C-alpha cells in the first residue's frame, strides 16, 4: 500500500507539465527509496529520467514495490484540478489497478479526491551507460529556454560548440543563420571543458525539455563526443529530472 | 549534423 | 421614452458576458420597476432570470413599458466598446425600434454613442413555479467556478450530493473519476449549508460552466436544489438586483 | 560598410512589429543621415514612411550609401530573438548581400544573426508636400481603442472634423455608433481646424497603423479634403513612422 | 442520471 | 464614401 504526502504539490504539477508533451504512457516505479520514472519519448530520440526521493516528501510510505503504468495525459489533466497551493497525496493499493490523487486545500474546507485508472504497460526498458563528460555547462534555465526558442526561428537543429572560454549554439535556414555565445563569469554561467566538443541536436526536442524550466532556476548541460546530450533540472531536495537526447549524425555517403 | 539518431543506438535494451 | 444612467457600467458589461454564450436573442422588459429578462437557453435545458432594479441605477426613467427583442451577441459586441469605467446610458424611444447605448468616459472629453437595431421576437415565455428548496449552499463564486472547471476534465455530468455535514460534487469518465467535498465553516470565503433533506441530483457540467461566466458579478453564489426539480444557481448584483440560472436535471430512463 | 549601434534596441523591435503585418518586402535606405524606409503596403492603399536619424543612434557610421531589400517577416522573426533590453547593432558590407544583427545582453551573452538580403525592384512613390485642414493630436492608446471599437460596428470609419472637436463613426448589420473627442499632457486632445473635413477610411488599415502604438504616447492625425490621411507616430529623438491611407471615394 | 431533461417539463 | 482608392491615384512616382 503506497502513500506519499507532498506539501508543495505544485512540484507534481510542474513535473507532469514537463513530461506530458514528450511522453504519452509511462511507468512509475515506487519503492521505499522514492518514486522514479524512466522512459524513451515517443520518437525514441530521447530518454527522461525522473527522481523523487522519499526524503523530499513530507510523509512517504511504501509497503509493496509498485510499478504503475500511467497515462501521463490523464494524470496531467487530473493534476490541473489542483491549486498550486494544495497538499497533494499519492495513494495506491498493491491490489488495486488504480492510483488515488487527493488534494487538500490549505484551509481544509475543501478536499478533492481523484481515482485514476492505471494500465498494463510492457514499456521497453533501457539502461543508461554510466559515463564521463567532456563538458558540463551550468546556466539559468530561463536563458537556456530562451536560447532554444530563439534559434527555433532560424532553423530546425542547433550546433552546440563548447570550447575553453565558452559555449556556442548556432543554426541556419531559409532566412539566414545566427548563433548565441555564452562565456564564463568573472544568473552566472559556469563551464567545465576537458575537451572541446561539437554536437548537433534538434531544437524541437530541446524545446520539449525546456517545459521543465519552472522546476529549477538553473539547468546543467553535459555533452561528450558522439553520445547523448544530458539536460538536467534539479528538483530541490526531492530529486531531479534528466533528459537525454540522441545527437544527429552525419551520414557519410 | 544531418540525420537524427535514436537513443537505442547508444543505449541497449 | 426609456432612459437609465448606470455609473458602474462594467456591471452591464459583465452581464452580457454572462448571457451572450447561453442566449442568442432575448427580450428585455423595461418598466418603472427596472429592467428584467427571462429566457430559456438555446438548448431549452435552462432558464436565465436577470433583475436590474431601477433603484440600482443612478438615474432611471421609464415612460412607456418596453419589450426590447435584443440580439445579445450584437449588444455584447457593442458593449465591448465601453471602458470598464465609462458611464453607460440606455435610452430608447417607445416609437423607435432601436436602443441607444451612450458611454461617457470619466474625464468626459470622449463620448461614444451606439444605436443598436432591435428586433421582433416572439420568444416562448415560461413561468417559474415558486417553490421551496431542501438545500441551499452559499460559497465563493470562484470556488464554485473552479469546481465546475475541474470536474469538466473528468466527465460530462456532475452529481451534486448534499447531506447534513456538507455538499459533494462528483464525476466519472474514461480517465477514472473524482469528487470534491465542501463542508460548512465556523464572509466571501466561507461555505454555509441549509439541509432540510439530503438531496442528490445530476447536472451537465457544460451548462454549469456557462452559468459561471457570471462569476465576475459576485464574490459569492448560492446553489438551491431539491428532489426532482431544476437546480437554481444565483449571483447577486449588489443593489442592482440579480442573475438566476435554472438548470433542469438529468433523469434516469 | 554600415554600422549602427542602438542601445534601446526595443525600438527596433517595436518598429518591425509595426511594419511586418502591413509590408512583406521593403527597402531600407541607409546613408550618413540615418536609416529610412518608404513603401506602399501590399494592398497599395497606403504608404509607410520610416525615419531613423543617425543622431538617435548611440554610434552611427555609413561609408557607402546602402539600399537593403529586406524581407520584413524574416527580419521580424530574427528581431524577436532580442531581449527588450539588449543592445542591437546593425552592420552591413557594401559588398555583402547580407545584413548582420548583433544583440548584446546588458550583463556574458551575444547573439549574432546574419540575415540574407534580396534584390527588390520596389515601385517608388513620391509624396506631394502639402498642407492640412485639420491636425488632431491625441493619446495613441485612445486612437487605437477607437479603431478597435468601431471595427466591431462596421468596415469603414467616417472621420468628421469640425471646429469644436473630431468625430469617428461607422455602421453595419448591428446598427451604428460614433465616438466624439473634444479639445481640452499626453492625455489631452488638441485640434487644429482651418476647414471642417469629412473623409471615409477602412478600419482594417487604421488597425494596422495602430501596431505602432507602443512607439509613442501620442499620435497626430492630419486630414484634408480628398487626400490621403496621415497617421504619424514620433520615435523620440530617433525620427518617426508615418502612415498614409488613401480615402474611400464615392461612385 | 442518464438523460438530459428540458426545463419545459418542469414548468411551462 | 463607397469605393476604396489606391494611394497611386493620390501619389505619383
Amino acid at each position: 500500500m503506497f502513500e506519499a504526502r507532498l506539501v508543495q504539490g505544485s512540484i507534481l504539477k510542474k513535473v507532469l507539465e514537463a513530461l506530458k508533451d514528450l511522453i504519452n504512457e509511462a511507468c512509475w516505479d515506487i519503492s521505499s527509496s522514492g518514486v522514479n520514472l524512466q522512459s524513451m519519448d515517443s520518437s525514441h530520440v530521447s530518454l527522461v529520467q525522473l527522481t523523487l526521493r522519499s526524503e523530499g516528501f513530507d510523509t512517504y510510505r511504501c509497503d509493496r514495490n509498485l510499478a504503475m503504468g500511467v497515462n501521463l495525459t490523464s494524470m496531467s489533466k487530473i493534476l490541473k484540478c489542483a491549486g498550486n497551493e494544495d497538499i497533494i497525496t499519492l495513494r495506491a493499493e498493491d491490489n488495486a489497478d488504480t492510483l488515488a490523487l487527493v488534494f487538500e486545500a490549505p484551509n481544509q474546507e475543501k478536499v478533492s479526491d481523484y481515482e485514476m485508472k492505471l494500465m498494463d504497460l510492457d514499456v521497453e526498458q533501457l539502461g543508461i551507460p554510466e559515463q564521463e563528460y567532456s563538458c558540463v555547462v551550468k546556466m539559468p534555465s530561463g536563458e537556456f529556454a530562451r536560447i532554444c526558442r530563439d534559434l527555433s526561428h532560424i532553423g530546425d537543429a542547433v550546433v552546440i560548440s563548447c570550447a575553453k572560454d565558452g559555449v556556442k549554439f548556432s543554426a541556419s535556414g531559409e532566412l539566414g543563420n545566427g548563433n548565441i555565445k555564452l562565456s564564463q563569469t568573472s544568473e552566472a554561467v559556469t563551464i567545465e571543458m576537458n575537451e572541446p566538443v561539437q554536437l548537433t541536436f534538434a531544437l524541437r526536442y530541446l524545446n520539449f525539455f525546456t517545459k521543465a524550466t519552472p522546476l529549477s532556476s538553473t539547468v546543467t548541460l553535459s555533452m561528450s563526443a558522439d553520445v547523448p546530450l544530458v539536460v538536467e533540472y534539479k528538483i530541490a531536495d526531492m530529486g531531479h529530472l534528466k533528459y537525454y537526447l540522441a545527437p544527429k549524425i552525419e551520414d557519410e555517403e | 549534423a544531418n540525420r537524427q539518431v535514436s537513443i537505442t543506438g547508444f543505449f541497449q535494451r
